[PDB]
């Protein structure tokens, strides 16, 4: 059972991921991506990068 | 909150019977209702016609998508449940 | 439906035909309305003959005082009379509302894409502000078995649909005031067909055509379900879809090319009031434009950036 996600590198394959990973509750942390998007609640909740 | 219909071979539906919200919001009569009935009847008319489709019956799975992105994800992974 | 490439196109054509060459583009934040008014940005330079003053962007989530920053941002610059629009209904309305607010009537030419149509309510109670857009449709007609079959439902017969309740209390508002469920559609209350009814059918005809050519093929002489047709791949199943030619419930022939698309076939439409209101056509779009001049009524003005 996995409890959280290194996320990925490029914009869009965390956005890719995190369509699913808000699904199923999984918290994820990113250590490149960017995207200003990204930083919205509403639509991605479990999304967090350093 | 889900269409059954049994059948042979099973086709899928997505339409739009609520508005978007809270993830679902206000009925739509015209853009909901009339299409998913249109889909319904064309069904019905295929199973009624012969010559086509003969001795075979289709059935139907017919969801919502609440005019959503993430509600219709959901709804296309109760879809691909059975892989 | 066909893709909206071929509605950048008739829009450039109806531009170019109309003798305009200075507009304005306005857009709703999403695929729908960015990917539409790229593509005639692109097309527009391409073929060239038509320059483009503003490009302007409405937020998903409208903060106060959008609108009439908007329609004063526009109008910083006096010689694009002309907009060209792909924005949902609620923006629409909103827009026409803010023009209406800044005293605005006459100066703008709307064009609109399919999200306009021949919709009332976007027009209703502002028919001055919105008298003379040019909005553009895919071919279509109305469907009267559906209507009987739509007439004909009750609350007893339809049990299949979960959400016919639901219909029913809004409908005829009734509570299941209370309602006996006596009542009949059409008849207790106002009824129109939906314009994307016949898209739908013809959609689920192309399984069922796709479906049984392949029967035909696979299939020779076994009726019902094969051992080897059981298992239904989907890859070989696409190649049926795309190679179907049949007529639809209009009518009309229904085919898909290599990249799954139909083909492009437009009706254009103008917002008219006389001494009644409605939407007129005025021609039509088939790989060339068809347009009817001697049937237009403006309040034809003109949008150019200098005269000669
Ligand atoms: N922040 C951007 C983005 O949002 O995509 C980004 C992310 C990852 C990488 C990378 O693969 O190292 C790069 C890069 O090419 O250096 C850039």
């Amino acid at each position: 059972k996995i409890s959280g996600v290194i996320g990925a590198a490029a914009s869009s394959v965390s956005i890719m991921v995190a369509n699913i990973l808000r699904l199923f509750k999984i918290p994820q942390i990113s250590y490149a991506s960017t995207a200003p998007e990204l930083s919205d609640n509403t639509r991605y909740d479990f999304f967090s990068r350093v | 909150h889900s269409i059954r219909v049994d059948g042979d071979i099973i086709l899928g539906g997505l339409f739009p019977v609520h508005a978007k919200g809270v993830p679902c919001g206000e009925l739509k009569k015209e853009k909901g209702i009339h299409r998913l009935e249109a889909m319904l009847y064309a069904i019905d008319q295929i199973n009624k016609d012969p010559d086509l489709l003969s001795n075979i019956t289709l059935g139907v799975r017919i969801l919502d998508t609440c005019s959503r992105d993430t509600y219709a994800l959901e709804q296309s992974l109760t879809f691909v449940q059975a892989l | 439906v066909p893709p909206d490439s071929y509605q950048a196109q008739a829009m450039v054509d109806i531009v170019t035909a109309l003798g305009w060459n200075y507009v304005s583009t306005l857009a709703s934040e999403g695929n729908y309305g960015e990917s539409g008014v790229e593509a005639f940005t692109q097309i527009s330079r391409e073929i060239g003959g038509v320059c483009i003053a503003q490009s302007q962007k409405i937020p998903r989530e409208p903060r106060p005082g959008e609108f009439e920053k908007i329609i004063k941002r526009l109008l910083e610059t006096p010689n694009a009379r002309a907009v060209i629009m792909f924005a949902n209904e609620d923006d629409i309305r909103r827009i026409l509302e803010a023009a209406k607010k800044l005293n605005q009537s006459g100066h703008f030419l709307w064009i609109g894409s399919d999200s306009w149509g021949s919709k009332i309510a976007p027009v209703y109670q502002q028919e001055e502000i919105a008298e003379g857009a040019v909005t553009i449709l895919p071919k279509r007609a109305s469907i009267d078995g559906f209507d009987r079959y739509f007439r004909s439902r009750t609350l007893a017969n339809n049990r299949r649909n979960v959400w016919f309740a639901e219909f029913w209390e809004e409908n005829f508002g009734c509570k299941l005031k209370k309602c006996t469920g006596l009542e009949r559609i059409a008849r207790d209350s106002s009824y129109e067909q939906e314009g994307k009814v016949q898209f739908v059918i013809d959609a689920v005809y192309s399984m069922a055509y796709a479906l049984h050519n392949m029967h035909k093929d696979l299939c020779p002489g076994y009726i019902g379900l094969c051992p080897r047709m059981s298992t239904i791949d989907g890859k070989e199943l696409l190649g049926y879809i795309r190679a179907v030619n049949f007529n639809g419930s209009a009518g009309t022939p229904v085919t898909f090319n290599e990249n799954g698309d139909a083909p492009g076939r437009y009706d254009i439409f103008q917002y008219q009031i006389t001494n009644s209101t409605e939407y007129k056509v005025i021609g039509h779009w088939t790989n060339q434009l068809h347009l009817k001049v001697e049937d237009m009524q403006w309040a034809h003005p003109a949008s150019v950036c200098s005269l000669p």
